[PDB]
């Protein structure tokens, strides 16, 4: 049950991984979770504020 | 055809009309709701007063002078003695409540100033003396506001709270406080601030008396100013409304 | 508590240097050493903790700046290390002009401030 | 991958992307193309070294202690905490609640203490490190009965090999670890105030299994933490002051920033 | 016995490695995760929020709230200067302590555009007009409004909206710039000038304050990790 | 996974879940919902760290002995038993009959004994550990002929490597190991009474294969047991007293618990 | 002949295992046998005792 | 020679580990298991049985 | 594989492959068959040891420094540069711009410095090597707080094993590394002239984690570079002179080649 | 995900390779890139110069 | 434990070897490659360009 994944390469290749322990708290740290969502902290207003429009109307 | 400057909020038997206000801020994008049956831990049936506890409570006002550093309120301990919210909080062991904060300050077109209203979760506060932690009679006073300071509190053998406004009492830059849900009151634009906060914790429920989930701080960044002849007494009023409050663990009254 | 921490910019004030005994809860105070201006943001005080250790010390003074070396006529000035207390600027002339005077100019402490002791050469 | 720039031209319209209202507590979502003419640029830059896991996933020394093979100090004891050091503490207090597995490494190094004893000839030193959760029988001596480690986890390490290392699970009764606590331990609002209320992670002990030599040797153990699989919530502002005590957030007041010659000076 | 061969780099400890290790507590039942509001999946989400900029860090003003106030007023002149500082988001004293600068001081390199938002905190009867300019390096900082006019400017008209956004774009010769002070990776200069004047009516204060907020745009990025130069320690905090 | 709670409401019926009869020697199967109003809770808690195998599967030191490279004591001998120590013995006597494979580990550490001998220069010490089942020719000396280990299992270990370890099968003539025995070894009801009747697991010996140095060195060997694949039957109450002899269950009488100020005191 | 099994994970991932020895008394201990049956010790009465009913009738 | 690389944690003894080891008695015929009454597959089964509580632990 | 020769015969034509014009700055593409009669030869010779990657992919010592376990010099510091040595520098300056990953190896060797101290008995020395990127807090002492390496990469190496080695990425703000720079760092055309303008690769530190013995020991660390995945552009002529300073291209003038007895002499 | 490639053999055989790390800046150096193009440096003239023809006409 | 056996040549450093090693900067974003004129894929391309020959290397 090997996992083949993609390495970190430059822009402008695969690696293989096997788990040997039965705990799941002992596996290698996940270095590939590129996910962003700034809506929670930036732009937290209840009413949507379109950019081109006047903020106060 | 309306204007987005006016706004009304209805809760229980109370209603608040702003007339001139900025857009409402909603916590971390989350609206306060009840506890789910897949995230619960306590097995007894909770109580939900709904209308008695979830209404607008208006604390006692303070005065905005030209040299006011700022004020702070520990949110669970401010409403501890107010109405049926305080009563249920005493008898029950565990509670869980969201808030709505509505800060009001009005002035004429000739008055100038700027306040920052920030809801800070887990606002642990340092002490003037390094050896000992600050006392409760110093950290939190219900039915009144706690004021900051403009000069560093003298260290020695005491249990005071460091109150420097710039350090915010937490050893952080006051300017960097805009990480938490924050709203700005500009006397030339605004007259009120409204922040809705969900329940934040590492646990599904908690004892309100021994733990404060969030602390509301109002700080005058730009001072108050006016020309001689105009109104010199300008107060600041704070209204808090518990939302989706529920309690578990009915027993004897008191937190002893 | 032991003798207060030594810093590269500040030194203990007169009462503290003589004192050899520091009980718990004792505050000592530092002062800028020659050639060092004081940073207003930091406070030069150290308390003695319960573990008989002093509180974290950060440099309470910064190096002083010698005045602008100016512009020499018919030549150039290297200014390799900057113009802070203890610098060393070099002088040179173009092809056909002979340097008369000193070749370098250290930034040293002259009185209450820092000055460049060497004068400007002419070439 | 960061968003690519969009080419723009001149404008004479009523749209006002620049003018906004900061009072609403809303950050503007303006791009450079709103306020000037731009070209089309394709950006291949990635925000891969900015993930919270990558930022916090690096070993850091949290403590180091020393023990001997003779005399009174024969073993070492540390109550586990990540607040003894400055660097990882400040890195971790960017957030209110965190949740991670742990990777623990130890670096043990012996050193011959000076002595008048002669004909010294040492053998390979072997060390034992033991973990006692709250409520365990703490060793009162070096040759105690508790070093049998019937259920307490323990490691045996002989000098001259790769350093020992094990993996730790979340091990928290709370749904997330708390870096800050605003409250007391007793319902009467007195006692321990602060984050010391929630620190009950146990204790660590270290000793020499043998004496090795007839000459005194002092061994130093350094403990390295590495957070793996990290989940963080509620970001907080970074410490402006300098840490004083691990137990309390007590601080000495400090200026907001450093000063400069004038409001129109481009040199610090 | 399967014949193997150890390679250079065996039995070493690297603080930044990634291997699996044996658990010390096998089959431990981890307490489940409740939904807690405000999850952060990236540091750049924090660097994009606004943060007040201490522009007036002059003398004792850093031990006050005065470091945050930009003091404009009504004067008998036109074309004077309000403030000015260089574009170094993580090294200059003005920027090294905001949220953006505090995140930058953990990284060797940076790239992207900057947002500077200015909010007028005077009376509702005061009216003004300003010129906010960015000038890339090559010539010194402009000393007159006409010199600053030639860069990237915005004319701010103080109306019903109380805020204006000067967006400093990426005009580097490289792809990334060093956070630390470096002449080769020069950034430029940011300045403000009185476009007209602050005209007030009678019985209204003529001295007002502006406030500055710093944010990063959606094309900002940081690179090599490093240790912060701010935090320090002489003994273990006990 | 533990059973989830079921939501309940008020009741005015004739069903009486609370009232029962303890005389029948039957434990009540009542849930909290029978005696109060509850909500629905989904429990993800698991009883995975409560399995008997996981509870008993941890290495524990059962004995340690010392031998020298000079003098009279040149080798060490131990009759194998798991009753010498307290911790694993008490963990194992929760049950009457158990059945497990074994994992055996040894931790050997040398130590230079003080001497007036000069110009000391030691070489790498090598140790031999040998197992003699009942009926074997026991070594009478260190340079004996039985250390050839023609059929007896033996291990050779050089100092400065990972500790030696082998796996042991059930190795019992009985269908299960007995922790308790109520009876004698002779049919005439005299002789050895108790669990010593069934302990015939053999003997263990340890020595230095070389002397190493011209200066005396004392080596200590520690033996670690780990039960794997455990099957247990007939649970028994835990030892209230403190163990005295490994061979017999003889004990000194002790109180049932600790005392408190009054029957209505909430403080121990 | 490799065995792929599931690791220990939290609620609200696979590992691979090969046996190298020919004895079966030398394999890794089984840490995943979650099976319970309290009927033998609790509720050992010959006659079933329904909860809501009176124990003695 | 297949090139490998030892990682930190090599040649260590952890009391709570799980590896396979060489048998000291190969092909030993283990005596079979008879059915013995009262098998325990979990400690919690024991914790659910009743146990008399010493409430009056007062003095002697 | 090199091109095979083509068989040719005699010729009396107007084609003139030999006569060309060198002024056009064009190299002639003439084969031996144009100017003589040849046979057909099949060439299996390959240009596989001439690839730029293979030529540059070999470890080379770029620097070596020494530190002690006593006295004033307790740690060593080097600003990283590939211009300290001659061999790899000359190999790398065949091209203007290069781009490669790096493989870093360290060779650390201790040596007992002579001393009058007696009863010396050392333990295993352990070394720490740390990398500080530009802007980091540089260690001011050996027992400093920065050796915690919260985010700075560090390696711990015990003496008596395979040498440490890690892999480095391109780590350049520029699209390619520059071996030559024609310009200054300030826009006013003064200051640092040359390739020193672009060298900001950080600093390296090394120390003993323990003292080991009561007698002074001096450790020497050697640093080996290996370029992997190399991309090169704009070839340049090889250095005729001998390097003087790493920072500048300053040189002492030297003859174009060596001399011989006469223009018609076949002996150097 | 193993890669089988050809070894370096004389004229007139396969090897296997697996990547263990997730960075792609940590893999073995590529020793097999035999590609040549001397047109950029040799024969760089704008107008093609046929060999048999006179260079200047 | 999978039983292995080290072979002669273990734990040695050869300046001309080819193995994979752990990265010291994981997931580093490498700046992309622009097209730069004059790529060299082989040393022999350089050896084929003309070079003036110092034939009269006689004396001074
Ligand atoms: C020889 C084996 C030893 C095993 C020692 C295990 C120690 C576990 C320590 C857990 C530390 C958890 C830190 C939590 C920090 C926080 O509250 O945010
Ligand atoms: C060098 C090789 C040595 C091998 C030694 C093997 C020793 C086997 C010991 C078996 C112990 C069995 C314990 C049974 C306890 C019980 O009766 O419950
Ligand atoms: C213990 C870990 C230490 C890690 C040290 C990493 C050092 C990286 C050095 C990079 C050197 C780059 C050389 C570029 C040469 C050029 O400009 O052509």
């Amino acid at each position: 049950g090997a996992q083949v994944s993609t390495q970190k390469t430059g822009a402008h290749i695969h690696y293989t991984n096997i788990n040997y322990y039965k705990d799941a708290a002992s596996n290698s740290a996940n270095r590939q979770d590129f996910t962003q969502d700034p809506g929670k902290f930036t732009e937290p207003v209840k009413d949507i504020m379109i950019k081109s429009l006047p903020a106060l109307n | 055809g309306y204007s987005d400057r006016a706004r009304s909020i209805t809760l229980g038997n109370s209603t608040i009309t702003t007339q001139e206000c900025a857009n409402v801020v909603v916590g971390y994008g989350v609206w306060p709701d009840y506890l789910k049956d897949s995230e619960a831990t306590a097995e007894d049936q909770p109580t939900q007063p709904d209308v008695a506890t979830c209404r607008f409570y208006t604390l006692d006002s303070v005065q905005w002078q030209k040299t006011s550093p700022g004020w702070w309120w520990k949110l669970p301990d401010a409403l501890s003695n107010l109405g049926l919210f305080g009563q249920n909080m005493q008898y029950h062991y565990l509670g869980r409540t969201g808030y709505t904060v509505h800060v009001q300050c009005n002035a004429s077109k000739f008055h100038q100033g700027c306040l920052l209203v920030v809801c800070v979760p887990e606002a642990e506060m340092g002490c003037a003396t390094l050896d000992n932690t600050p006392s409760s009679a110093e950290l939190l006073g219900g039915d009144s506001a706690k004021e900051f300071a403009d000069k560093p509190v003298a260290s020695g053998s005491n249990k005071l709270v460091q109150r420097v406004v710039y350090n915010a009492g937490m050893g952080v830059g006051v300017g960097n406080l805009t990480i938490f849900p924050h709203q700005w009151i500009n006397l030339r634009t605004n007259n009120s601030a409204t922040i809705v906060m969900p329940y934040t914790n590492s646990v599904p429920m908690d004892n309100m008396f021994r733990h404060n989930n969030v602390t509301l701080m109002v700080i005058p960044f730009v001072p108050l100013d006016y020309c001689p002849g105009s109104t010199t007494y300008v107060p600041i009023t704070v209204t808090i409304a518990p939302m989706c409050a529920e309690y578990n663990g009915l027993r004897l009254a008191g937190h002893q | 508590c032991e003798v207060p921490t030594r810093l590269n910019s500040a030194s203990l004030k007169q009462p503290y240097i003589t004192q050899n005994y520091f009980p718990v809860g004792t505050v000592v105070e530092y002062e800028c050493r020659p050639g060092y201006r004081r940073e207003p943001s930091l406070s030069p005080k150290l308390t003695c903790l319960q573990n008989l250790k002093w509180s974290t010390a950060v440099e309470f003074c910064k190096k002083k700046s010698c005045p602008n070396p100016g512009e020499i006529r018919n030549g150039q000035i290297d200014v390799p290390g900057g113009i802070l207390f203890g610098a060393t600027i070099s002088f040179s002339c173009n092809t056909g002009y002979k340097l008369f005077g000193s070749t370098s100019s250290f930034c040293l402490i002259s009185g209450s401030s820092v000055q460049w002791s060497d004068p400007l050469p002419e070439c | 991958r960061v968003a690519d720039t969009v080419g723009t031209g001149p404008t004479n319209s009523e749209a006002i992307p620049a003018l906004t209202a900061a009072e609403t507590g809303h950050t503007s979502q303006v791009v450079p193309g709103d306020t000037m003419q731009t070209r089309h640029v394709k950006n291949y830059h990635s925000r891969s070294e900015s993930t919270i896991e990558n930022f916090l996933c690096r070993s850091a020394c949290v403590y180091f202690t020393e023990y001997e093979n003779s005399g009174a100090k024969r073993y070492a004891e540390w109550v586990l905490t990540p607040r003894q050091a400055a660097q990882l503490r400040r890195k971790l207090e960017f957030f209110t609640y965190v949740r991670f597995d742990l990777e623990l490494t130890f670096v043990i190094t012996s050193t011959q203490q000076p002595s008048t004893t002669q004909n010294q000839d040492a053998q390979i030193l072997t060390h034992q490190i033991m973990y006692v959760p709250p409520g365990g029988p703490v060793p009162d001596k070096v040759d105690s009965y508790v070093w049998q480690t019937s259920t307490n986890p323990s490691v045996f390490w002989t000098e001259g090999n790769a350093p020992p290392r094990m993996s730790i699970p979340f091990l928290s009764i709370g749904n997330a670890y708390s870096n800050f606590y605003d409250g007391w331990s007793e319902f009467s609002r007195n006692g321990v105030y602060g984050i010391n209320t929630l620190n009950n992670m146990g204790t660590l002990y270290a000793r020499h299994v043998n004496a090795g030599s007839t000459g005194p040797i002092k061994s130093t153990i350094r403990i390295y933490f590495k957070p793996k699989h990290v989940k963080a919530w509620i970001p907080r502002p970074p410490r402006l002051c300098q840490y004083e005590k691990a137990k309390n957030v007590n601080f000495q007041p400090s200026g907001v920033t450093t000063t400069r010659q004038s409001i129109t000076t481009m040199t610090n | 016995g399967l014949p193997t061969m150890n390679t250079p780099g065996s039995c070493q400890f690297l603080t930044s490695d990634d291997f699996q290790s044996p658990s010390a507590m096998p089959q431990y039942d981890v307490t489940p995760e409740m939904r807690i509001p405000g999850e952060v999946k990236n540091l750049m989400e924090i660097a994009e929020v606004d943060s007040v900029v201490p522009v007036q860090n002059v003398g004792e003003k850093v031990n006050s709230m005065e470091a945050y106030q930009i003091p404009v007023r009504s004067n008998e002149g036109s074309g004077t200067q309000v403030f000015g500082f260089p574009l170094q988001p993580g090294y200059s004293s003005v920027f090294s302590r905001t949220l953006l600068g505090e995140i930058l001081n953990y990284y060797t390199h940076w790239s992207g555009s900057i947002k500077l938002t200015f909010m007028f905190c005077g009376s509702a009867m005061a009216t003004g007009k300003f010129l906010l300019a960015y000038s890339p390096p090559g010539a010194g900082a402009p000393t007159k409004r006409v010199d600053a006019m030639l860069g990237t400017h915005v004319v701010w008209d103080v109306g019903l909206q109380s805020s204006c956004v000067l967006c400093i774009p990426w005009i580097s010769q490289t792809h990334y710039r060093y956070v630390t002070s470096d002449e080769y990776t020069a950034g430029g200069f940011i300045t403000c000038w009185y476009q007209t004047n602050i005209v007030v009516p009678a019985d209204a204060q003529s001295s007002c304050y502006i406030m500055c907020f710093v944010s990063a745009c959606n094309d900002f990025s940081v690179r090599l990790l490093k240790d912060t130069p701010f935090i320090s320690q002489q003994n273990f905090f006990q």
